[PDB]
C-alpha cells in the first residue's frame, strides 16, 4: 500500500528552473528514507541524491549542486529542486523509498516517473489522425485500424483505446523525432473483421504540456 | 568514483536456457551490490540485495552471487516476462552507482509478419501533407525488410521506421514504417504499395492501394 | 557489545561510536538512524578510526 506519485514533469528552457514532488503515503518520511532517481532517453539510471528520515541530505557530486532535495514531513512529501538546467538535463526522473534494512539503501518503492525536457522549442499539440480499416474486400482474419499522433512537442503523449476498454491486440509505437523538431507516433490496433460492424473504436490522445486532449473515432 | 561495468550488453536466449549476467565494480565494493530488473516504460524492480539476498516476492528462478569485485546474475529458467534490462546497483560508497545495463531478449518459433496498409485520411490532407503507413504486426526475429513503391517507382529518404519493444507472452515484435511527401506529389501518383521482405516469408508480402477511391 | 551485524555497507555508516567497556563498535546508520554493532576486525573499520586519529 505504500504508494509514490511523481509531478511537476514538463518544458523547461536552458538556463531554467523547476520542482518535482513525490507524495508518499503507506508510510511515514520519519521513519523511511527517500531517494531521487533520473533516466536520460534510451540511457542508464542515475543515482541524484538522497533524504534520510533523521533526516539530512546526500547528494551526488557530478551534479554540481544544481539540484536541491528537500522535504515536508505535515505533507509527508518530498521534493526536487532544479537549477539552471541543461539539455543533458532531460531524463525521466524517479522517486524511491529506501527499503531501511541495515545493509544499505535499497530501493524498493518506486514512482510511475515524471519526464523533464529541456529545450527552446515551443509547445505543441498533436494533430489526430484515423488509420482508416479499409478491408478492403477481406473479412475473416483480424482488421487493423488506428490513430496518427502527428506533429507535438515535447513527449510524453497518452494513447488509449475505448477509455481503456481494449487492454488486448494495442500496439503504440515510440514516437520518432521528424525534421521539423517535431515528434510523430502512430497507435494500431489488430480486431475481428466481423466487428467493425457493431463496435465503435475511439481513440484517447492526451497532451499534458500542451492543455490538449482529442477523442477520435476511427470508423472504415 | 566506483563506476559499474556489466557484460555482455544484450543478449537472446530462449524460454527455459540459464542466463548468466556479469557486474564488475572498478573498486573492491564487498557484499554491497543490488540487483535490479526494469521493462520498458515501467520502474526498476528490485530482484537480488547484499550480493545473494532474494528479496519477498520475487521468483527464485532467479539468483545473485559475487563479491569484491565480480559479481553475477542468474536466471535459471528463462520466462517469456523476463524480457527487461538488467541494471546492477553499489552501495557501498557514494556515489551509488549504476551498471548500463544488460538487455535480455527471448528467442522464439520463427513468426511471419502480418501486413497492413494505410492510406492518408481527408483530414489531414487539408493540411498539406500526406502519411501513408505501412504496418508489419506480431513477428519475430525482429529483422525485417520495408520498401516504398509508388507507382512501382523504388523510394529513398522519405520513410522512417519505429520498432515496438518485444511482448511479454508471446515475444513478438510490431513494425510501423511511415511514407511522408506533401499534398502536391501525393497527388501526382496512383499506386502506393508495401513490399515486405521477412525470413518467416517464403515470399515477399506486398500490401497496396490506388488514390481517392472508398 | 553483543554480536556482529554483517554486511553493513560502509556509505550506509554516518559515524562509529566506541563505548566504555560495558573493541566495542557501534555504527550509527544513516537510512534508518539505528544503532548497529559493527565488526573490529573489518578492513574499513581500522582504517576509519586511522583518518580521525589523525594517522
Amino acid at each position: 500500500e505504500v504508494q509514490l506519485v511523481e509531478s511537476g514533469g514538463g518544458l523547461v528552457q536552458p538556463g531554467g528552473s523547476l520542482r518535482l514532488s513525490c507524495a508518499a503515503s503507506g508510510f511515514s518520511l520519519t521513519v523511511y528514507s527517500v531517494h531521487w532517481v533520473r533516466q536520460a532517453p534510451g540511457k542508464g539510471l542515475e543515482w541524484v541524491g538522497a533524504l534520510w528520515g533523521s533526516g539530512g541530505t546526500e547528494y551526488n557530486s557530478n551534479l554540481k549542486s544544481r539540484f536541491t532535495i528537500s522535504r515536508d514531513t505535515s505533507k509527508n512529501t518530498v521534493y526536487l529542486q532544479m537549477n539552471s538546467l541543461r539539455a543533458e538535463d532531460t531524463a525521466v526522473y524517479y522517486c524511491a523509498r529506501d527499503q531501511g534494512l541495515n545493509y544499505g539503501s535499497l530501493f524498493d518503492y518506486w514512482g510511475q516517473g515524471t519526464l523533464v525536457t529541456v529545450s527552446s522549442a515551443s509547445t505543441k499539440g498533436p494533430s489526430v489522425f484515423p488509420l482508416a480499416p479499409s478491408s478492403k474486400s477481406t473479412s475473416g482474419g483480424t482488421a487493423a485500424l488506428g490513430c496518427l499522433v502527428k506533429d507535438y512537442f515535447p513527449e510524453p503523449v497518452t494513447v488509449s483505446w475505448n477509455s481503456g476498454a481494449l487492454t488486448s491486440g494495442v500496439h503504440t509505437f515510440p514516437a520518432v523525432l521528424q525534421s521539423s523538431g517535431l515528434y510523430s507516433l502512430s497507435s494500431v490496433v489488430t480486431v475481428p473483421s466481423s466487428s467493425l460492424g457493431t463496435q465503435t473504436y475511439i481513440c484517447n490522445v492526451n497532451h499534458k504540456p500542451s492543455n490538449t486532449k482529442v477523442d477520435k473515432k476511427v470508423e472504415p | 568514483d566506483i563506476q559499474m561495468t556489466q557484460s555482455p550488453s544484450s543478449l537472446s536466449a530462449s524460454v527455459g536456457d540459464r542466463v548468466t549476467i556479469t557486474c564488475r565494480a572498478s573498486e573492491s565494493i564487498s557484499y554491497s551490490l543490488s540487483w535490479y530488473q526494469q521493462k520498458p516504460g515501467k520502474a526498476p524492480k528490485l530482484l537480488i540485495y547484499n550480493a545473494v539476498k532474494l528479496e519477498s516476492g520475487v521468483p527464485s528462478r532467479f539468483s545473485g552471487s559475487g563479491s569484491g569485485t565480480d559479481f553475477t546474475l542468474t536466471i535459471s529458467s528463462l520466462q517469456p516476462e523476463d524480457f527487461a534490462t538488467y541494471y546492477c546497483k553499489q552501495y557501498w560508497n557514494t556515489p551509488f552507482t549504476f551498471g548500463q545495463g544488460t538487455k535480455v531478449e527471448i528467442k522464439r518459433t520463427v513468426a511471419a509478419p502480418s501486413v497492413f496498409i494505410f492510406p492518408p485520411s481527408d483530414e489531414q490532407l487539408k493540411s498539406g501533407t500526406a502519411s501513408v503507413v505501412c504496418l508489419l504486426n506480431n513477428f519475430y526475429p525482429r529483422e525485417a525488410k520495408v520498401q516504398w513503391k509508388v507507382d512501382n517507382a523504388l523510394q529513398s529518404g522519405n520513410s522512417q521506421e519505429s520498432v515496438t519493444e518485444q511482448d511479454s507472452k508471446d515475444s513478438t515484435y510490431s513494425l510501423s514504417s511511415t511514407l511522408t511527401l506533401s499534398k502536391a506529389d501525393y497527388e501526382k501518383h496512383k499506386v502506393y504499395a508495401c513490399e515486405v521482405t521477412h525470413q518467416g516469408l517464403s515470399s515477399p508480402v506486398t500490401k497496396s492501394f490506388n488514390r481517392g477511391e472508398c | 557489545c553483543r554480536f556482529f551485524e554483517s554486511h553493513v555497507a560502509r556509505a550506509n555508516v554516518k559515524h562509529l561510536k566506541i563505548l566504555n567497556t560495558p573493541l566495542q563498535i557501534v555504527a550509527r546508520l544513516k537510512n534508518n538512524n539505528r544503532q548497529v554493532c559493527i565488526d573490529p576486525k573489518l578492513k574499513w573499520i581500522q582504517e576509519y578510526l586511522e583518518k580521525a586519529l589523525n594517522k
